[PDB]
DNA sequence: AGACGGCTGGCACGACTTTTGCAATCGCAGCCCT
DNA sequence: AGGGCTGATCGTGCAAAAGTCGTGCCAGCCGTCT
């Protein structure tokens, strides 16, 4: 009747489940780190060489040549110091002045440092120790014979006209360099194949790093999702200490051991239940994925924390902590749980959902517009009109930045 | 790892003379050890000599 | 299209409809002088499916059953957690209005205060009952309809001059129940067929012309689906439309 | 300090002079109380004063009394800062509090709470207001704006208004030239509304109207002063719906049975 | 402490009367056909008393709302509904010895009286379920722009409510009675209005206006004098010519 | 050659999310002293 | 045999503050262009 609020409807909190959620929101790698750092005191809580082959790593390959090259002790020291602060791309990390300071010799000067670098500038490969790469591509072209045409045009452009090509400003470039029409592009292309980051070329090899935590294998539609068994932590109750407590003459001390053990059993069961709740949540998510992942991120409905926590009895904070730093390997592959949710929109697909791979493939088509110039946001809007889903140019710029696409008047290139 | 298997400050320095934290990454430091990490800026052979 | 249902062979039904059509692009208030058990709702529909914003919201919320004085304040709004015991205004009606019109049934009972609050709406329409929230307007049109005697209200002063005026922009007299007699035979058979079909009654009983005459005799002021209601009565009187139609039920209170 | 004349139309009676006096008042911020026909020059006058309120004056805090239900009308009245009244949370500032400096767009609704009346009396007390549980008084400011549509002195003799309802009210009065009285821009504002009406109708050409219509227009009472006629005008526009096609009649009293 | 005094033997008489009442803090209520600065009266009283250093800050009584008289008498409750938990104390206690004009008394309510009286007659701070009542001997006084003895005839109030005032209710003369410095009084009202109207100065009014001031019914006694004064001002807005006419009945509509 | 423009982003304001950060009482009965 | 009696229990989700985004949209700009 006469509405309002009226009295109706305390105790003591503890951070127990709170610390547990701190673990769950924390990633399982460091979460297991704590799990070990936890189970340590809880006593009831459970060839050498193979192939053994060394490698060059490039800089030592440079040193191999330096050893065969004639060099003095100060020359060897300067070259070695130059080698010490070297980047993967093969450009010089520190300037010549920093190298002169590192040599710490008044006899060592910038000119001697430059001479040492130049004698070692193009030994292997061309354009090593690029030193703010620019003269590096210059030395690379200089290595090429002048018999190659348009070498002069490319050289004049690289001399002091890097900015004109930086914005892809072909008209301003032609107006400045007086470069030939439809021919200066030839010098540009000869410059384009100039082995940039040539030192980056040596580096090629890596091992694998992604942890499948849950596995949905699309088992006969509506994937049979399953976590990783070995990755799931588990303790073993000290049954010896369980039998070392009651019979303890201090039946008090031993039964208290039993009580602490029972409490830890509760803790472990709660963690397992956290895993299982995450698992049933994963069942709902996999029901979603049998269409979304199967239709890919393009046909994916944006979901919310509210939406998922509604399907469960889990609290919104409960889920919000539960999935933090979680990733599962699927038929698609290893995919992060934090990636699962997405913001919805005002598109005229009849509904609200997220751009995602739609935005990515939109960037793809905008690039796929005539390679002369990047497609503007109006192109995206028309593409969406064809898609029948509402998208806006501010929204287009947003989704493009999400796909990290180049700007419309920055990605224009000579076809 | 840290205070454990394959630890810097233990059995020797890091891949380069560069220390583990990141300080002293050059040929300039001969035995210098960073405050952020103490690992002598040195050769990697002694990984088999400590 | 209201299925074109409720056919009124009274070319005045058509004429009303034509007025409706002229009103269809038109966006201003309208009264429908309806009848007891007549069916202003269905025609208002027939309009809404034809609305200038026919794509617009079409809600039916009348304050005739406004048992709560506060059901109003709601309909005018609520601050989020206004009073308390609640989260936010249940704003559905206020929702339909923006991107819509206003339709009500039997506007007689309104608290006069409620009414003139509606007045402060129609001319301007602030975010209302909103517990101090800043104003806000619903792109809201209107339509009115009742079986009451407007002069009776005027004598009652039931509609304020600002109210009676700005409230009203068109008047749609439902023909009297007996007014649309040829229409009566028409939509009567319309129901006859509609019933014989949907009932899946294997045969259609048809109609006794004597029953037809008796039915026409029914002043039947209520005919909204009161036509359909007496129709269901008569169908049960037949019970089954296999035989030719003669059993016509009007007054069902009678035992025996 | 601008025109914002808006659709303030049809003042060829001394309603022009009415506006003039309104202007004479406009600089002063003291209590405003007026009088006149509801839905008829009235809230337009309100707009008029809202323009008279400096554009930079502030929120034209509209006060619509036919609302407010019963009780916590009190809440937003005195205020509500405590718990158990308006969802608690922050001190909910009432529409009364919503106006700080704003328009006391008092509407003469003639609702029952002279309880309210006394409250507003304290609203118009010392420039101050105090909330529900409102632990302190707070000296408040707002422009004050009332009007009328009926016999306030009679209701005083009728006792119907709190005597002080009027006693605190109405530094002076401001009435309206009735439709039975104003009667001057008849054809004028008639055409103005007609222009708007055809334009919305996008009617290709101004129908024109016969003089029989204007003779009726003189004959008509137009009890609703401004709109009732205006509604009538738009109604003629509709019932015709023809361009350049000169009118000879108008649409007002659809309660008139059809022939 | 200072206001548009009525400058009058009746007015100065009520002045000496309240002056006899000055440091006195016993309960009180006001007599008066209307109010004639009813607030200003109790207000200057407030400015005077030992509650000058005390809280000379009133409270509007019959303002209040239905369910909450408890808190009203005693500020916000700790235990009322869950939300608040702090036994915020009497508005009285918010003064509790200051000067807090019990105004609006006439419009007050029935059981509302039933409590407030009894408590004032006897009751320390017994709040919602509290431990121990504390008597906030707060400077006590009410008012009546209306006739309580009439109300007694009606019997709406408590005869205890009759007891309420520990002081005799002074009254001010009717405007029809008082009508004393209204010449000078109006002159000051006009100096005021001209300042508010930013007007240069007042040449004056008609002596006919003076007689109409004499020939004035004057119900809104303390108000309407200055009221229609400045009303005549603005409807005139003219200072070059005397206010030969003054804004008589704004309720009257001119021809 | 100068206004055109389309873009882009800062700007801001709501719209939604969102984590963190709380802290026993009702009993018990065992103890301990007396 | 009585008192004291005292610390012995045992929990957890959501709110409040914060952030934070959608969304677009004005200012400067670049293209070029007539
Ligand atoms: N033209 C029509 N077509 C179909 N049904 C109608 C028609 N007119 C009235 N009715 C029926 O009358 C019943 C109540 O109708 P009506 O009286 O219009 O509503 P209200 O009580 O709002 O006037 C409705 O369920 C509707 O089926
Ligand atoms: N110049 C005009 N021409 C036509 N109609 C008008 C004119 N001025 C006001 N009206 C109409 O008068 C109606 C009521 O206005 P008003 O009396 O200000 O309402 P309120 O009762 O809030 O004062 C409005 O709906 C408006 O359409
Ligand atoms: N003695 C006085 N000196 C100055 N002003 C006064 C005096 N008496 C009354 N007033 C004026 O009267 C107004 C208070 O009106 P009041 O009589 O309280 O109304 P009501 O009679 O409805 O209670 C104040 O604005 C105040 O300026
Ligand atoms: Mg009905
Ligand atoms: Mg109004
Ligand atoms: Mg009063």
């Amino acid at each position: 009747m006469k509405q309002g609020l009226q009295l109706r409807l305390q105790l003591a909190m503890t951070p127990q489940l709170q610390q547990a959620i701190r673990l769950l929101q924390l990633s399982t790698l460091e979460l297991q780190q704590e799990l070990q750092q936890a189970l340590e005191s809880n006593p009831l809580l459970e060839l050498p060489v193979y192939q053994g082959e060394t490698t060059q790593t490039l800089q030592d390959y440079l040193m191999w040549q330096v050893e065969l090259t004639p060099f003095t002790d100060t020359d060897r020291a300067i070259a070695t110091s130059i080698v010490d602060a070297v980047d993967d791309t093969g450009y010089l990390t520190i300037q010549i002045e920093d190298i002169v300071d590192s040599i710490g010799d008044d006899e060592i000067g910038l000119e001697e440092v430059e001479a040492v670098l130049k004698r070692i500038q193009r030994f292997d490969p061309v354009g090593v120790a690029a030193k703010d790469l620019r003269d590096c591509l210059l030395i690379q072209l200089s290595q090429f014979a002048k018999e190659t045409p348009w070498l002069e045009e490319a050289r004049l452009i690289i001399s002091d006209h890097l900015d004109l090509l930086a914005n892809h400003d072909f008209r301003t470039l032609m107006r400045v360099t007086r470069l030939k029409e439809e021919v200066l592009k030839e010098a540009v292309n000869l410059i384009q194949s100039l082995d940039p980051r040539p030192g980056q070329s040596i580096q090629t090899s890596e091992p694998e790093y992604v942890i499948p935590d849950v596995l949905v294998r699309k088992v006969s539609g509506r994937w049979t999702v399953e976590l990783n068994a070995d990755s799931i932590p588990r303790l073993k109750i000290n049954q010896q200490y369980a039998a070392m407590g009651n019979s303890a003459r201090n039946d008090a001390d031993g039964q208290f051991i039993r009580s602490n053990l029972q409490e830890a059993r509760w803790l472990i069961k709660s963690l397992e239940s956290r895993n299982d709740t995450l698992l049933r949540v994963s069942r709902c998510i996999v029901e979603q994925q049998q269409a979304f992942f199967e239709q890919g991120e393009e046909y994916m409905k944006p979901m919310v924390l509210a939406d998922i926590a509604q399907a469960v009895e889990m609290h919104e904070s409960t889920i919000s902590r539960v999935t933090t730093q979680k990733y599962l390997h699927s038929p698609r592959g290893i995919f992060e749980l934090k990636y699962f949710f997405s913001s919805h929109v005002n598109t005229e697909g009849g509904g609200e959902a997220s751009s995602t791979a739609i935005r990515a493939l939109v960037k793809k088509l905008i690039a796929a517009e005539n390679p002369a110039k990047p497609l503007s946001d109006s192109k995206l809007t028309s593409m969406l009109s064809e898609q029948g889903i509402m998208v806006a140019r501010r929204t287009v710029a947003k989704y493009r930045e999400s796909l990290s696409i180049p700007p419309s008047n920055q990605r224009k290139q000579l076809v | 790892e840290r205070d454990g298997l394959f630890c810097a400050r233990i059995f020797g320095p890091v891949k380069d003379y560069e220390c583990l934290c990141g300080k002293y990454k050059r040929l300039k430091h001969r035995g210098v050890i960073c405050e952020k990490c103490g690992v002598e800026v040195t050769q990697t052979k002694v990984r088999r000599e400590r | 299209e209201y299925k074109d249902n409720l056919l009124g062979e009274a070319n005045s039904f058509l004429e009303v409809l034509e007025q409706v059509s002229h009103l269809a692009p038109l966006d201003k208030p309208v009264l429908i002088i309806g009848e007891r058990g007549t069916g202003k709702e269905l025609i208002a529909s027939r309009l809404h499916y034809l609305s200038s914003r026919w794509q617009g919201p079409f809600i039916s919320l009348n304050c005739a059953a406004l048992n709560e004085n506060l059901l109003d304040s709601e309909l005018f709004g609520h601050e989020a957690g206004a009073f308390t015991g609640a989260q936010k205004r249940h704003p559905g009606r206020f929702e339909r209005a923006d991107g819509g019109t206003l339709f009500l049934d039997e506007l007689a009972t309104a608290p006069m205060m409620v009414q003139e609050k509606l007045l402060r709406v129609i001319e301007y329409g602030e975010l209302e009952r909103v517990g101090g929230s800043q104003p806000l307007q619903v792109n809201v049109r209107l339509v009115c309809a009742t079986n009451a005697d407007l002069p009776a209200m005027v004598n009652e002063g039931t509609f304020r001059a600002d109210l009676l005026d700005r409230l009203a922009f068109d008047v749609v007299q439902l023909p009297p129940l007996r007014e649309r007699e040829s229409d009566i035979m028409l939509m009567a058979e319309y129901f006859a067929i509609q019933m014989c079909r949907e009932i899946k009654l294997p045969l259609f009983p048809g109609f006794t012309e004597r029953a037809r005459e008796t039915l026409l005799n029914y002043r039947w002021p209520g005919n909204i689906r009161e036509l359909k209601n007496v129709v269901e009565r008569s169908v049960y009187r037949h019970g089954t439309s296999d035989y030719p139609l003669d059993d016509i039920i009007i007054d069902p209170f009678k035992r025996r």
